[PDB]
């Protein structure tokens, strides 16, 4: 039936005639990897030391 | 060689710093004072495109052994060749190419090299043809006429036309720090 259906697709972040769904996470990605590359050479600066 | 329109004029300003203009230097056993001083320009040619400049360095060229010998001849004219990315591994050795590594002089397929070209007075931009002259006339002033205040305002006047031809490298192929290198260019990939 049209209500009971057991399969169940979740979407987190849903966005019109769009078929799927964006994550969370991707709308803080860009700020996630600066970070990752700014602290990225922190930890290699320091091996050098 | 061959007479150039502009390489008779640089010899010419040569000996404007001390003395007379000669005439068309074409031959070998004649006028020592231009012969001399066409020595001396072509030696600070040499090496004033020695240094690396980014309309001399030839970034990605491809060089190609002979077909019997199978062997890639190094040249007077090659200047200083270089590999593309880090840890050169190509030296002269008899006038050949050669591998530091590969302990070998054969080569099958091409090559890939950084490599300086030797071009003449003509070909140079004109900040580097009034470097390769004030310089030249820096050294033809200290080997022949000895004379000390001249010397000093030659020296002064090379660092002044470096100077320019340094303005004009930077200007030249425009540098940026974070959108054009190898290293900070992802770290600005958003």
């Amino acid at each position: 039936p049209k209500e009971a259906c057991p399969y169940i697709p979740i979407r987190m972040v849903r966005l019109d005639g769009e078929s799927y769904g964006r994550s969370y996470i991707e709308e803080y990605l860009g700020d996630l990897r600066s970070l990752e590359n700014l602290q990225e050479a922190i930890v290699k600066m320091s091996m050098i030391s | 060689n061959v007479e150039t329109a502009a390489e008779l004029s640089a010899v010419n300003d040569i000996l404007a710093s001390i003395g007379e203009p000669p005439v068309s230097t074409l031959e070998g056993d004649a006028n020592a004072d231009a012969a001399n001083a066409r020595r001396i320009l072509n030696k600070i040619n040499r090496q004033i495109q020695s240094r690396g400049w980014t309309f001399n360095i030839e970034e990605g060229i491809t060089l190609l052994p002979d077909v019997y010998s199978n062997l890639i001849v190094y040249s007077d004219d090659y200047l200083s060749l270089m590999s593309t990315s880090g840890q050169s591994i190509y030296v002269n050795r008899g006038g050949y190419v050669y591998d530091r590594t590969s302990q070998s002089d054969r080569f099958d397929s091409g090559i890939t090299v950084n490599i300086i070209r030797l071009r003449d007075y003509d070909e140079m931009p004109e900040c580097f043809r009034y470097w390769i002259v004030t310089k030249a006339s820096r050294q033809f002033n200290n080997r022949f006429f000895g004379a000390p205040e001249v010397e000093g305002v030659l020296q002064e006047e090379e660092d002044e036309a470096r100077r320019l031809c340094m303005e004009y490298e930077m200007d030249y192929g425009g540098y940026n720090m974070l959108d054009g290198d190898a290293f900070t260019s992802g770290l600005l990939t958003r």
